[PDB]
RNA sequence: CGGGGAAUCAGGGUUCGAUUCCGGAGAGGGAGCCUGAGAAACGGCUACCACAUCCAAGGAAGGCAGCAGGCGCGCAAAUUACCCACUCCCGACCCGGGGAGGUAGUGACGAAAAAUAACAAUACAGGACUCUUUCGAGGCCCUGUAAUUGGAAUGAGUCCACUUUAAAUCCUUUAACGAGGAUCCAUUGGAGGGCAAGUCUGGUGCCAGCAGCCGCGGUAAUUCCAGCUCCAAUAGCGUAUAUUAAAGUUGCUGCAGUUAAAAAGCUCGUAGUUGGAUCUCUCUCGGCCGAAGCGUUUACUUUGAAAAAAUUAGAGUGUUCAAAGCAGGCCGCCUGGAUACCGCAGCUAGGAAUAAUGGAAUAGGACCGCGGUUCUAUUUUGUUGGUUUUCGGAACUGAGGCCAUGAUUAAGAGGGACGGCCGGGGGCAUUCGUAUUGCGCCGCUAGAGGUGAAAUUCUUGGACCGGCGCAAGACGGACCAGAGCGAAAGCAUUUGCCAAGAAUGUUUUCAUUAAUCAAGAACGAAAGUCGGAGGUUCGAAGACGAUCAGAUACCGUCGUAGUUCCGACCAUAAACGAUGCCGACCGGCGAUGCGGCGGCGUUAUUCCCAUGACCCGCCGGGCAGCUUCCGGGAAACCAAAGUCUUUGGGUUCCGGGGGGAGUAUGGUUGCAAAGCUGAAACUUAAAGGAAUUGACGGAAGGGCACCACCAGG
RNA sequence: ACGGUCGAACUUGACUAUCUAGAGGAAGUAAAAGUCGGGUUUCCGUAGGUGAACCUGCGGAAGGAUCAUUAACGG
């Protein structure tokens, strides 16, 4: 079930129940380490980190070769940015319906997009506030919107 | 969504048990469901089981004898206090010889006849005869 | 007949006018 | 369904005393309206005077002329009719005497075949129909 | 007025509590005061207001919601009696006083007990035991009629006395009198059904009447009015009204919402409610113990102490029994005057499952020791003035050691990435297709139109028809399916842009961020309303023509608003699955749409490789279908409308016999139309739902007959 | 007696709410037998037609009786 669609999907990962590391995978838990720094210096999200991770070096699973799972590696090491990714992402979209919706005035399917666009920005908001990583006073605006990206 | 798990797993024994089937699988598991699962068997009404782990919330095996009428959750778990234990057995119950709430108390999970035995009140989880 | 105040008010108004009435019939 | 969880005994009682306003015994009984409509103010019985004597057709099976009584109450002046229940009783009113009047049986309903009249004369000049009608008494005048 | 409590009641509950015990309040209405320990006192005072009393007319006096009594009011309620003897209270007080209170009077509020006969012999009558094949024969009880007998036994009454008591009355105790049925005489409601008890007799004749409800009465009334008889309760029994149970018809236990009353048009969303796995007691002071912290805190559960008496439950106890009461029992003694229950909140001390909550992630985190800065030690520097006694304690700090140093997992929960796709999803621009209508020119002709018939209409200034063009506005057929997409309303000509979106795939990321939602918001067919533009078709209103005892709708020609666009409003539909949303479980099947995976083969004129089009199987979410004795249901039917008296997964709206009525009125919104919210008086015994039979069809087909016809006599 | 204070109550307008007299207006009821005399399947929302009914326009429902046909598509 989808919080703001009708559709139900199944389409997710599956771990497996081996959470060791494989024998193949011949790299310390340093040297991923290393690689998530210069990908990071390359400038990306740690869903994309864990993207090129899985599909170019055979790292399964970053947390099961570190221990740490990637924003917290890159937390440590000072490179995560001040805003969350998906909050980051989920105001980028808005933006962009903003944008549309001030090309074309007569569009009512952007502007009912965009009311839950903003229903999932304030929900993620509520949810920040509360774990204390965006500061208490935060609040997105329908004004100073692209300020953040 | 899903609440109660506790709940999911006495309807699906149930369900399965006005089907007649040999083995129920409930998923997920919990160690109440455990608890009140043990209580059903040391009566000699669910059976032996398993727990299957994956590394998520595991998932049950019960083997099925024909001995079970229903098998019940009271939503939610009311504060029961020793003097209105005779209230609720009298509602829940279809004889005075047989059938047994759960209720959770401090001294852990047990039927009501334990927790007269043992002087001790605590909140309502189910009932099976 | 509403507001307590009027209905006490109609209620005395009532019992004047029929007080009246019996002190009428009582001197003749 | 049902809300069922451990601290909804707000919203349990806010629905029931929302939702009992309507059934029609508990809206005739607290609303306050249907006290001040009865002509007897809520009491078991009232005394009247007779105005007139009204014969009253039955209703539309039935073929009779049921004999009743236009009354004007005495302690709020609102006029009512009455039936006089049984067959010459009629004749032991006059105008302008003392009534007492009960109801009829059906708590301000009409009973039977007459229509509209949903109370009985029970006494008149201080003296029972029903020694009348045995002839146990005598009314005076 | 509030509590204690009362009525009812399976369990949960509903209703009452003016009222004698506890608390408050007030003395006609306010207001102010004196005195006093205490009063904003009222059987104290002072005003005003409203009442009202005596007056010699100047003045004077008032306060029953104390006891009795009266008027008034009403459906609704007692004596203008006796006493301080009891219980207690006041005073200077063993003595005085008390309408407090006690005692009688009234008293069918209500509660307890309890008469109106009992018996025997005879005469009929049953049922049993014995003997008889049976009939019968008896001694065994029982029964009423007794228009039969008979004495026994009593109180109701009348009445001395004792007793009781302050004096009495009553009760209790006692002499005398007191009972045969015309007396010492039982009532009140009923007798069709519900509901026990008559198809009896006379009267009445849809009248009079009865009848809570169904109904009875119109000439044979089981129902009215009576007579007889029977039934029910009984010193009581009817009626009216409020209220409780019946009512699982207010539903927490525990209802319902497809077709019976009923789920909001759709989605977002705050409060509210609910929320997935996960973790097994000790250092100092005092006598093995008491002190000191406890332990993140609770919620929960068990204990304890506190919670007036009366009431309620209940122990004891022969009030002559009982309702009651708190007494009593034994030959001066012996004893009683228990006990429980007493929500909630608050004190208390254990338990630690369940449920919240916290404890280290810019490490200014623990535990040890090594140090610094500042503030301080109340005693050891015999008596001191002292600069210093030392020691020891608090707050900011520098490194070091030490911790297995410190991050539960990754939900067949959710969000976000990423990948290749997919679709009448949406917006803007653009392209095309016919047809229609109008216009121009050309051809040939007198009709064309409409209808059931016509007529109105057009028309040789040349209609209709045929041809070649031009324009305008509309609309996107067939392809088009139980196919797709969207939150719903909805959505179909090409191309390009614009931004979204489900599903699927994933050994990606975050890690509970979620579900459902008062309030509040966005969108919402058609019609309609304000502004502009446009008007091809169609077309409400409207005009004509036709049509008739009485036609004012149907029908035909014409035609306005509209129908189209752009910007605003409006917020309604049979806005439908007449079916909330989210999660789980309970049978089978193969088609289809999208995505993915596995695999022989055929095809892209035998494709050179991958790739599309087909073919076979699997997986996931979709639109539907079929099959089923899963189980449900009033059923029709439904794999949900199931997992429901074996009743509890979370949550939203919402119904409560039919009408009056979605009406009035108020509020609010709207330019208006209207939308949302939404009564009551009154009226009524059924409205309604699912099935089941088939009178009569002015329904259809057949067969037969000179009592039917045909051709005739 | 001045002043203050508490403060009943009074007077005047407004906003009310009640009680109680009323010229007249517009109705019905009983008395006058007085005078004259064919169509629709069933609906919904909206607009028009003289208010509603009913009819028509526009957009929706079924809560309205599926017969027949359908294997090749190659030369």
């Amino acid at each position: 079930g989808r919080m703001h669609a009708p559709g139900k999907g199944l389409s997710q990962s599956a771990l497996p129940y081996r959470r060791s590391v494989p024998t193949w995978l011949k790299l310390t838990s340093d040297d991923v380490k290393e690689q998530i720094y210069k990908l990071a210096k390359k400038g990306l999200t740690p869903s994309q980190i864990g993207v090129i991770l899985r599909d170019s070096h055979g790292v399964a699973q970053v947390r099961f070769v570190t221990g740490n799972k990637i924003l917290r590696i890159l937390k440590s090491k000072g490179l995560a940015p001040d805003l969350p990714e998906d909050l980051y992402h989920l105001i980028k979209k808005a933006v962009a319906v903003r944008k549309h919706l001030e090309r074309n005035r007569k569009d009512k399917d952007a502007k009912f997009r965009l009311i839950l666009i903003e229903s999932r920005i304030h929900r993620l908001a509520r949810y920040y506030k509360t774990k204390r990583v965006l500061p208490p006073n935060w609040k997105y605006e329908s004004s100073t919107a692209s300020a953040l990206v | 969504v899903r609440m109660n798990v506790l709940a999911d797993a006495l309807k699906s024994i149930n369900n399965a048990e006005k089907r007649g089937k040999r083995q129920v699988l409930i998923r997920p598991c919990s160690k109440v469901i455990v608890r009140f699962l043990t209580v059903m068997m040391k009566h000699g009404y669910i059976g032996e089981f398993e727990i299957i782990d994956d590394h998520r919330a595991g998932k049950i095996v019960v083997n099925l004898t024909g001995r079970l009428n229903k098998c019940g959750v009271i939503s939610p778990r009311f504060d029961v206090q020793l003097k209105d234990l005779e209230k609720w057995q009298n509602n829940l119950l279809p004889s005075r010889q047989f059938g047994f709430i759960v209720l959770t108390t401090s001294a852990g999970i047990m039927d009501h006849e334990e927790a007269r035995r043992k002087h001790t009140g605590g909140k309502i989880l189910g009932f099976f005869f | 007949e509403l507001s307590r105040v009027d209905q006490r008010h109609r209620a005395s108004q009532l019992r004047k006018q029929k007080k009246e009435a019996v002190l009428a019939e009582k001197r003749q | 369904g049902k809300c069922r969880g451990l601290r909804t005994a707000r919203k349990l009682r806010s629905h029931r005393r929302d939702q009992k306003w309507h059934d029609k015994q508990y809206k005739k009984a607290h609303l306050g309206t249907a006290l001040k409509a009865n002509p007897f103010g809520g009491a078991s019985h009232a005394k009247g005077i007779v105005l007139e004597k009204v014969g009253v057709e039955a209703k539309q099976p039935n073929s009779a002329i049921r004999k009743c009584v236009r009354v004007q109450l005495i302690k709020n002046g609102k006029k009512i009719t009455a039936f006089v229940p049984n067959d010459g009783c009629l004749n032991f009113i006059e105008e302008n005497d003392e009534v007492l009047v009960a109801g009829f049986g059906r708590k301000g309903h009409a009973v039977g075949d007459i229509p509209g009249v949903r109370f009985k004369v029970v006494k008149v000049a201080n003296v029972s129909l029903l020694a009348l009608y045995k002839g146990k008494k005598e009314r005076p005048r």
